[PDB]
């Protein structure tokens, strides 16, 4: 069972989360989600994102057509392979561009219920209920800007998911590795949860040196 | 296992 | 033994004016299109811009550094409960700790946001009105009259939809 359900006359209209409603919120937090990182830790311009309304807030994501083109194929990728509770985990590194020394890693840990697929009804819980856990994760990653150490220099971001050994990747896929940062500190994050699939977030970064 | 999907080569 | 604000009476008083506008923004106590970024210190702050609240913080921040410049108040702790019912939902508890550079600073403004985002990641979501309660833990003596500014400033507000339906401050002797 589980604890906030929404509003049941809400849920009446809605009916419910199912396996493949769910695979899509978690997919599109991804999407925002990252959008949200590489614009308030600056990894692109300011002037390149554009405001947006969404979980009742206003977000900004990306301007730029090959970015836009390239989240759109993690997004659609990351739906299928929820779907099917493949992946684990989904990091994004944040590096130096030049050196190419790792400086922050936001890392999500996915939880999937193998059994949803099989569920005779859909799960009690409101679209709003869900939005409203999201956003709290969102206000929480913004506040992060005050502890954080600034990043000085120019930086990049690499996306990285962790998945079971039998899962045939895709050929723009390639074999990694973790990509820890060398030397760090980390924050837990809050949590959400479709009730199929529960998203924890964290970020960590490198030690202040000198 | 991991894998990486790298973004466009600004 | 909640969260700790060491410093000179100005300081410690910004610490909790910046520390608690990060709880009513995260905790969603206030809209978010209701806060803005500053720069303090060389760091980025959010803070409120809603003059209502604004005014009110800095009558008690103001108030507050006065005790402060005489080792007087203890400990400040914020009650956030149930406007219908009065259950108790949370409590915000800042230790105090009355020590008469910037780097210095920002590390200590560092921890102070880090320690209450690491909390807000295990409250459980805050889903009804509520009503804030400061306290402000003194010694056992004052200058406040009869509790002080309508015997503890506070004030009332439904300004449309802002989960904070009251905001009450109050003095209490130790012991």
């Amino acid at each position: 069972h589980h604890h906030h359900h929404g509003s049941a006359l809400q849920l009446s209209r809605e009916q419910g989360i199912t396996l493949r409603g769910s695979a899509e919120i978690v997919a599109e937090f991804f999407s925002f989600g990252i959008n949200s990182i590489l614009y308030q830790r600056g990894i692109y311009p300011s002037e390149t994102f554009t405001r947006v309304q969404k979980y009742g807030l206003t977000l900004l994501v990306t301007t730029d057509l090959e970015l836009i083109k390239y989240l759109n194929n993690v997004v659609e990728q990351l739906k299928d392979w929820l779907y099917k509770c493949s992946v684990q985990k989904l990091v994004v590194v944040i590096s130096n561009i030049e050196s190419g020394e790792v400086l922050e890693r936001w890392q999500f840990d996915i939880e999937c219920d193998k059994t949803a697929k099989d569920d005779s009804a859909p799960r009690e819980k409101s679209q709003k209920a869900i939005q409203d856990e999201i956003r709290s994760v969102i206000r929480q990653i913004t506040a992060t800007v005050t502890f954080l150490p600034l990043l000085e220099v120019s930086c990049s971001f690499d996306l990285l998911i962790y998945t079971d050994k039998d899962l045939v990747v895709p050929e723009k896929w390639e074999e990694s590795g973790p990509q820890f940062i060398t030397n760090s500190e980390e924050v837990r994050l809050r949590s959400f949860t479709t009730t199929i699939h529960k998203v924890n977030s964290m970020v960590a970064y490198k030690i202040p040196v000198n | 296992s991991w894998y990486s999907y790298p973004p466009p080569q600004r």
